[PDB]
RNA sequence: GUAUCUAGGACUACCAUGGUUGCAACGGGUAACGGGGAAUCAGGGUUCGAUUCCGGAGAGGGAGCCUGAGAAACGGCUACCACAUCUAAGGAAGGCAGCAGGCGCGUAAAUUACCCACUCCCAGCUCGGGGAGGUAGUGACGAAAAAUAACAAUACAGGACUCAUAUCCGAGGCCCUGUAAUUGGAAUGAGUACACUUUAAAUCCUUUAACAAGGACCAAUUGGAGGGCAAGUCUGGUGCCAGCAGCCGCGGUAAUUCCAGCUCCAAUAGCGUAUAUUAAAGUUGUUGCGGUUAAAACGUUCGUAGUUGAACUUGUGCUUCAUACGUAUGUAAGCGUAUUACCGGCCGGUACUAUUACUUUGAACAAAUUAGAGUGCUUAAAGCAGGCUUCAAAUGCCUGAAUAUUCUGUGCAUGGGAUAAUGAAAUAAGACCUCUGUUCUGCUUUCAUUGGUUUUCAGAUCAAGAGGUAAUGAUUAAUAGAAGCAGUUUGGGGGCAUUAGUAUUACGACGCGAGAGGUGAAAUUCUUGGACCGUCGUAAGACUAACUUAAGCGAAAGCAUUUGCCAAAGAUGUUUUCAUUAAUCAAGAACGAAAGUUAGAGGUUCGAAGGCGAUCAGAUACCGCCCUAGUUCUAACCAUAAACGAUGCCAGCUAGCAAUUGGGUGUAGCUACUUUUAUGGCUCUCUCAGUCGCUUCCGGGAAACCAAAGCUUUUUGGGCUCCGGGGGAAGUAUGGUUGCAAAGCUGAAACUUAAAGGAAUUGACGGAAGGGCACC
RNA sequence: CAAAAGUUGACCGAACUUGAUUAUUUAGAGGAAGUAAAAGUCGUAACAAGGUUUCCGUAGGUGAACCUGCGGAAGGAUCAUUA
């Protein structure tokens, strides 16, 4: 069935394979560089970027709830990114104007759940983590 | 295959196991090759001979009386055709088809059938020269080939 | 048109396995044919064959035992370097113990065992259990 | 020729027209130095490498140069361009991608420490210099080893054992395990800290006094507890709010998901999370996916590259010997145009010999790494130490720091002759050999020496004749293909001329009258009397109802009146020919319904658009009328459709029956006839190749189904192409291409989103279909 | 005979200017898409013959859906019966 399983056909399998990893998704990510190219981070790791506004970000259905976003701007980029504050009450640690680490949401780039183009998790709130200061064991800097 | 065409259908030659025989034949190999010769001279294919002089005589395989098939017993004694026979024919259709498209223009299944005889000339002249039974760089031109049938 | 001839004979003998049938007609019988099903009785995993002398290229009429699960056939005949017969043997056979691959080895058409013993690596031509 | 250390287009004159390319060149991109290597694995792989080594490269970007064995050097110079510096204003001087340090960039990375003691290098050197390197400091990238307590006993707890009693039930009580902040003395230093050891000198370790244990002390965590996923249907607060949730989902007042508490679980000196990668992922498929319907056959074929490719061609054996158990023969030696021939005593050379791909065995494979040998680095990561008679006396005895593979492939050398190709020579200047001293090329010994002449030798090759030698050079014809064909024969195959039939429409004549078309009912629209209709003819254009199919042909689109011609295709048949020609295919091409388009003819019919009557909120529609482009034909486009049998093509094989298309073998079968025949058609019988059906699989599948969608393996099967790898965006954007244009091809992504699709099942529901049942 | 500043002709040629070219980035009136849509406005298009079977190619017209015309397919509502 197809592939060309003579003994000098050698080539053709490799010409072909290249053909058909076009196709591959993940090999298409790689190759064509598109991390770099399209993607608010340039396949690195953490972003630190400048807390425009907060956003009260309406739920998709069957779920009708406000939940909580922040827009975002990277230093690298200028680019703008909306990411959720996961954890605890959170936007009240925000704050307008504070350096906000911006990580990714662990799924490929794809909007989280019910949540609509939030590709992106919030880390930290001026270098202490949001994380530290739920459970209370940290005090945020000052300014 | 049937390269043209769907067609699965084989017929062909059941050839008969004595590689010797036939042991009631009176006639000699010279006999037979007497008249290959002379049928041969009448202008006579060898195809034309072979199946000629098996009615007419006995020759029951004229490869099983006298060693030699007609083809090489023709070219031993210098009757060869520059071109073998099954050219010719395929030649001589090709030639009679296009000359048919001249005269009947918008034959739209006679010049998709006219690709196909000039086809299996280029494909079967393609391991004559291989044989050099065919000059090396022998080429089938529509203009040489209405020539070459007459 | 039967590019490798082979592989269509030994399909062939586990069709005619598959339904119990002790004889099959095969075409158009290769030396590489002859040499692998030689390889076949040896083992017992076939009964007698014979190879009928048509002017044409040769069919075999195939007795079959019964003793055999499958018969496959390795096209293109990957080349082994005497280290890749460990993992062939292992993928395709059923058992460590059992089940013999076949091989086109410089000194002959031979199985993978009597190959281990000259140490006559090759090209793959077959896979028998 | 010049240059140079050197070959060399490195450079230059002259002179040729070459060199590279679908085996992807040239160009563009690359978080692209390369390799040794690393990560992750069942293997196979995939990914990584900027960095601890090796080689090369560069030193802001570039260029030029001196010295010197060596630098086109930058911690040399000279220059420019860009940067930076000082200045008494004339000028001059510089390269942290060296070590620290600072700034900036960023997700992201340390001390303005000490030393040549170790390691070693350079120098004129025993000695100096050394941010080469070592040393400390910083360091949860990462790896490696675990301090943080333990036992009786007391307080009650469990489980055996006993006394019991034997649902119940109490008393004695044990190796224990514990829930207790009850007790009691013990243990051992992590830490601390003399001292010693370490060290160049300090540090920590390895040592060890003095010190340190009732945790509240020597005082552990980070996520989770609805499910995935391990553990609360807990308690307060909140109540689809806050917020939770990688996903599905939770939260709308028993919240087992929230926020806490309490209880607990899972992993604890680590764990969470992000990003990249790998496993899973069979979701990339070489190994090893899918393509009828799930995402999937290009409309179809020709067809070149590519790719693939049938059978036949040193080989079987016989005998005996040795050697495992009368055997067996596998091993050894014999015998039948490549194991023939010497020399030296079967051995070992020499003379030797089809090309390859592959494969075999060798060398040649950098260390680290990787695997791992030897070994108590006190464990261990691993270090490469060290162990011994012996802590005696003592260099005494000593093993060491292997072996493999990764550094692939390759190349070298060697063996095999299977597999797949190639090879003479059938237009025989064919292969040997041998005879012409025939031919041509061609010579150092010895004729004392040295030179000239010519013989032998023909030193040693070649080429040309003639003869003898030869199995003397032509393999089958794949239930492969090509081709012709005795031919038989098929078909709505194609083109052209032609022919018939009625109708639809229109017209006239005739003829009789006030209605007619049309529908759900109607009205428009048709008629003022002659529509509509009848009848008769004729004009125009179109088209072949029924017959006509599970029926044919054609590569496919498509092809249904008659007849003629021209050529084609297919099945059958062929003891014809050819003798692997072949199979399938990027590219490229041929044909390619309809609409749409260019120009005519043609326009009857139907009839997009328009305008009308009803219907209907709307109708713009279905419906009714008029009808345009269009249908048709011709010369051109277009290249697309459910171009569908949603199913690539070629080959073999795997199941019964009856149809069905065609040919053939037998018809002592019926009928047609000549005195009966001979002939023909059909059945009957038999068989191929066609298209399918039925019912079963005797396999596949998720099923519906499928005799192919089977043989798709147990991560495999003939050969080959094309296409899919979540759903949408999107067949769109963009560019290129083709097109007159409409469009068509090639064809993304951003971003969106947890489903999406197919199946069958049962319900519900129908202005889908059939039965019943009741004076709601 | 050595020999400085200067200097002749050559070859390398940084650098600069201007045309051409390529890769890569990014402003933009406005136009024209898609998406999130989640309380809306207008229709019922398809899903049962969705009350006009569905659906394809292609053109035009309708507010839109869609309808219509021409040729199709069944993924139909005919796997059919019907001398």
């Amino acid at each position: 069935m197809g592939k060309p399983r003579g003994l000098r056909t050698a080539r053709k399998h490799v010409n072909h394979r290249r053909d058909q990893r076009w196709a591959d998704k993940d090999y298409k990510k790689a190759h064509l560089g598109t991390r770099w190219k399209a993607n608010p981070f340039g396949g690195a790791s953490h972003a630190k970027g400048i807390v425009l506004e907060k956003v009260g970000v309406e739920a998709k259905q069957p779920n009708s709830a406000i939940r909580k976003c922040v827009r975002v701007q990277l230093i690298k980029n200028g680019k703008k990114i909306t990411a959720f504050v996961p954890r605890d009450g959170s936007l009240n640690y925000i704050e307008e104007n504070d350096e906000v680490l911006v990580a990714g949401f662990g799924r490929k780039g794809h909007a989280v759940g019910d949540i609509p183009g939030v590709r992106f998790k919030v880390v930290k709130v001026a270098n202490v983590s949001l994380l530290a200061l739920y459970k209370e064991k940290k005090e945020r800097p000052r300014s | 295959g049937r390269m043209h065409a769907p067609g699965k259908g084989i017929s062909q030659s059941a050839l008969p196991y004595r590689r010797t025989v036939p042991s009631w034949l009176k006639l000699n190999a010279d006999d037979v090759k007497e008249q290959i010769k002379k049928l041969g001279k009448k202008g006579l294919t060898p195809s034309k001979i072979g199946i000629i002089l098996r009615d007419s005589h006995g020759v029951a395989q004229v490869r099983f009386v006298n060693g030699n098939k007609i083809l090489r017993i023709m070219k031993s004694v210098g009757l060869k055709p520059d071109i073998p026979e099954d050219l010719y024919h395929m030649i001589k259709k090709a030639v009679a088809i296009r000359k048919h498209l001249e005269r009947n223009r918008k034959d739209k299944d006679g010049k998709f059938r006219l690709i196909l005889v000039e086809s299996r000339i280029h494909r079967l002249a393609r391991y004559y020269k291989t044989k050099s039974v065919l000059p090396p760089n022998w080429k089938y031109e529509s203009s040489t080939a209405s020539a070459l049938v007459a | 048109v039967r590019m490798n001839v082979l592989a269509d004979a030994l399909k062939c003998i586990n069709n005619a396995e598959k339904r119990g049938k002790r004889q099959v007609l095969l075409r158009p019988c290769s030396k590489v044919i002859i040499k692998f099903l030689t390889v076949m009785m040896k083992h017992g995993y076939i009964g007698e064959f014979e190879i009928v002398d048509d002017h044409r290229s040769g069919k075999i009429v195939v007795n079959l035992t019964g003793r055999l699960n499958k018969c496959g056939v390795i096209s293109p005949r990957f080349d082994v370097p005497i280290n890749d017969i460990e993992k062939w043997t292992n993928n395709l056979l059923p058992s460590r113990q059992f089940g013999y691959v076949v091989l086109t080895t410089s000194g002959g058409i031979m199985d993978h065992e009597e190959a281990r013993r000259k140490h006559l690596g090759g090209k793959i031509l077959g896979f028998f259990f």
